[PDB]
């Protein structure tokens, strides 16, 4: 079980780390969240008090490093550190323990839902999507746009997720237009999963962090990018079939988790009809079918 | 974007620009088999691809055999159509490709536009406008060649005969949809306006009647006072 401790909290801000948020107040003596479960992905996240307008937080791996927060009044928001003084860090996680200034990373014995998050999420792909790489753990926040919303502008504040465009050359072999455009298994299976992601794994693990990222900081390019990669799966007629066994599983995961009053932003009307009642996967979502019926029967 | 009755006169500037009809692309005839269900039976097609700042059509017709075989056949029409105009647009010259192609029907852009991939600075484009190219089998010659073929064939004609030769574009592609319009609402009626007089004959090498300007002018009054009929009849107004 790992630590992640806060300098101070000199700022009224809501906190959230993973699925869970904690409202903080001004100079609270706020020092850090602890038994934060290790093997996974974790992402640690500010809304301020002031400015219910960018939601922003950091994407870490507690066995890449100890990593703090600490406000910078200059820059005003809260920023995460990493501390390579491995002595100097546990002094400091043992004495705010000692006094138990730490919230603790409130999990469930029974439930996985993190897990069921973030299965396929790699630190290390994330690194890749998001590109700093004096930073062992990765900035997100509610503006920042996608490589593919900056060619239809800053590259060095950009989420190079993987460009995925059903009209494109890419997409579309000469000669089989309507075959590849009606089909799209030769994008997915070919291009996509052979050629660029190497598995499906890698696949599922940036749709996955697509979604948490639209999910936790209301990026809409992330938005995008997730509800891109299930049509190009939906939209393919041969699919591996472990592929839509665990793709029911993550969507389900993901209908479940996100906020109700929300679905009205998050979930695209058109894509979710098509890819539950049109596509060639239809009737490969069971669970995610029956989730999405019970829940938001409305939007369908 | 769309075209409309704003940008009515876009047709007509200098920007090289293809009007695409595919609604006479899969023609049927619908009868009953002998145990008494029903079939449809191919008929010869084609695409109507049209300047309408020259008139010249690129008539390409589809032949029945093109459909032996195969599924889903109106969904199919759609991309044989982009097919076509994309292999047309290949075959131009460069500096006689559109730098536009409106079709007709919403549904074609998709499969236009992915078959101009190869072609990004060509512009695909809808229209809100209710032309009445369907009308184009109306016209004999038209509805002749494209009956009588054997194979795939294009054909090209200048489908305003030789009337630029006194007015303008927006003039031309006036009194060709109004001709057209009228064929579509009352087909027998355009056609006896058309040749009612004997002595007002079609060159070999058009598709049209020689009106002199004063004939044009009873013919467009003709076939305006058609479509106001049809209108009251179609509406009780």
């Amino acid at each position: 079980m790992n630590t992640v401790p806060f300098t101070s909290a000199p700022i009224e801000v809501t906190i959230g780390i993973d699925q869970y948020s904690f409202n903080v107040k001004e100079n609270q003596p706020f020092h850090g969240i602890k038994d934060i479960p290790i093997g996974h992905v974790h992402v640690i996240h500010f809304q301020h008090a002031d400015n219910s307008s960018m939601r922003y937080g950091y994407w870490f791996d507690c066995r890449m490093g100890n990593f703090y927060i600490q406000y910078d009044p200059k820059d005003g928001l809260y920023k995460m550190m990493e501390e390579r003084d491995g002595a100097k860090f546990e002094n400091i996680v043992h004495n705010f323990k000692e006094r138990q200034m730490m919230v603790s990373y409130p999990k469930i014995d029974e439930d996985d839902t993190w897990y069921n998050l973030t299965e396929f999420v790699q630190m290390d792909k994330i690194r890749k999507i998001v590109r700093k790489d004096e930073n062992q753990f990765s900035y997100v926040d509610s503006s920042m746009t996608t490589v593919q919303e900056n060619e239809l502008s800053d590259p060095a504040h950009s989420l190079n997720y993987t460009v995925i465009n059903f009209k494109s050359r890419e997409a579309i072999r000469p000669g089989h237009e309507m075959e590849d455009f009606l089909d799209k298994s030769y994008y997915l299976n070919t291009v996509m999963l052979q050629g660029i992601f190497k598995n499906s794994s890698n696949y599922f693990g940036e749709l996955q962090f697509a979604f948490l990222n639209a999910m936790f900081f209301g990026n809409y390019g992330s938005s995008l990018q997730w509800h891109a990669m299930i049509e190009l799966i939906c939209s393919s007629a041969t699919v591996p079939k472990h592929m839509l066994d665990k793709l029911d599983e993550i969507l389900y995961y993901q209908i479940k988790t996100l906020p109700e009053q929300y679905s009205d932003i998050l979930l695209n009307e058109r894509v979710w009809n098509i890819c539950l009642y049109s596509s060639f996967q239809k009737n490969s979502l069971h669970n995610t079918e029956k989730i999405m019926e019970n829940k938001y029967p409305e939007l369908l | 974007g769309a075209m409309n009755s704003s940008n009515y006169a876009e047709l007509f500037n200098n920007d090289i620009k293809l009007f695409v009809d595919d609604t006479n692309v899969y023609r049927v005839t619908v009868h009953k088999t002998f145990e008494g269900n029903v079939a449809t039976k191919a008929i010869n097609g084609c695409i109507f691809t049209l300047n309408p700042k020259t008139g010249h059509l690129f008539l390409k017709i589809i032949h029945t055999s093109v459909w032996a075989g195969q599924k889903r056949l109106s969904q199919l029409a759609k991309w044989k159509t982009a097919e076509e105009v994309s292999a047309l647009v290949r075959s131009l010259p460069k500096e006689e490709q559109p730098k536009q192609i409106i079709v007709t029907r919403k549904a074609m852009l998709d499969p236009l536009e992915v078959h101009m991939l190869d072609f990004p600075n060509i512009a695909i484009r809808p229209t809100e406008l209710r032309l009445p190219f369907s009308a184009a089998m109306s016209i004999d010659k038209l509805s002749d060649v494209v009956m009588k073929a054997t194979e795939p064939q294009m054909v090209l004609f200048n489908i305003y005969d030789d009337w630029l030769d006194r007015i303008s574009s927006y003039t031309a592609f006036s009194r060709l949809t109004l001709l057209l319009r009228a064929l579509k609402t009352n087909e027998e009626s355009a056609k006896m306006i058309l040749l009612s007089d004997p002595t007002i004959t079609i060159k070999s090498y058009h598709l049209w009647p020689s009106f002199t300007d004063e004939q044009w002018i009873t013919i467009e009054s003709q076939m305006r006072d058609l479509i106001l009929t049809e209108y009251g009849r179609k509406y009780n107004v």
